[PDB]
């Protein structure tokens, strides 16, 4: 885009980084619903966290 | 948004390269770092992959 | 899982060691479980555990004395006294107790205290080994 | 002299404040969380103390 109307270096960059930025949302987003499962389904956690 | 518009203001290459640098090292490594942190025994494993 | 002796229970050795590479932390298990465990019950003080007064043996109260038959037998009322109460998994045989013999001299100063054990082959019902003790009882 | 004599409830705490309740729900976590590989659970163990 170094070589064209800054419009067109202004599509490409926001087209990439929407993509990116959809993907890095649905993971955050997802995250916070396995916490409590991730402690409750072992009996064998290091005795030093536990 | 800080970076875009540095860059816009003036078109070079060390303003494009601080603008891919920003996707390289604050979204994708993150996210290897974070696939890598975690165990198969939650769901989460098969869902970022 | 069922394994060999694991009515004998596994647990933090001592003291604490800290492993970095390794993220975690040492433990114990059968007759090193044991072993530690009386060099715990035998350094401890009466007073020093904080809702616990009766655990501990006061044998620093007989420093400063030269070994007379009736600090012996003091001695070992205090160590019988101590492991009955408080070492249900094993059996005492015998304590030794001599002073004297290294420099004559500084030989003089020291006293030695041998602790013959063994290892009976049953559970106990004061042994607080889980999941047993649920079941064994008190 | 407000008080001339005393009693486990006078003057009175709330009923959380209770050593020996404080000590079994802690055992039973502890149990709960990594029962199947920390398992002696008597007077010498340092996690106790």
């Amino acid at each position: 885009p170094l070589m064209g109307t800054v419009k067109d270096a202004r599509t490409e960059l926001d087209t990439v980084f929407q993509v990116l930025l959809q993907t890095y949302r649905q993971i955050i987003q997802q995250a916070p619903n396995y916490l409590k499962a991730s402690l409750s389904d072992r009996q064998d956690h290091q005795p030093f966290l536990s | 948004s800080q970076k875009l518009a540095a860059f816009l203001a003036e078109r070079t290459v060390t303003s494009l390269s601080e603008v891919l640098s920003i996707w390289k090292t604050e979204i994708l490594t993150k996210i290897q770092q974070w696939y890598l942190g975690i165990e198969a025994y939650t769901p989460l494993k098969s869902v970022i992959k | 899982d069922d394994e060999s002796n694991a009515y004998l229970g596994t647990g933090w050795g001592f003291p604490p060691t800290f492993e970095k590479k390794a993220r975690s932390v040492r433990l114990v298990s059968a007759e090193d479980d044991i072993r530690e465990s009386l060099q715990i019950l035998l350094s401890t003080n009466l007073g020093e555990r904080v809702m616990q007064p009766n655990y501990g043996c006061n044998l620093q109260d007989l420093l400063f004395e030269s070994l007379s038959p009736t600090v012996a037998s003091n001695i070992k009322e205090l160590v019988r006294t101590a492991i009955l109460y408080y070492e249900p998994r094993i059996r005492l045989n015998k304590l030794d107790i001599q002073q004297g013999i290294v420099n004559e001299a500084d030989a003089q100063g020291l006293i030695q205290i041998i602790v013959d054990c063994t290892i009976i082959s049953t559970n106990s019902r004061f042994n607080f080994v889980y999941p047993f003790y649920l079941q064994e009882g008190s | 002299p407000e008080y001339l004599s005393i009693s486990k409830q006078k003057p009175d705490f709330p009923p959380y404040l209770n050593f020996q309740t404080l000590r079994d729900i802690g055992i039973t976590h502890l149990q709960a969380l990594s029962g199947k590989i920390w398992t002696d659970y008597n007077l010498h163990d340092p996690g106790v103390t």
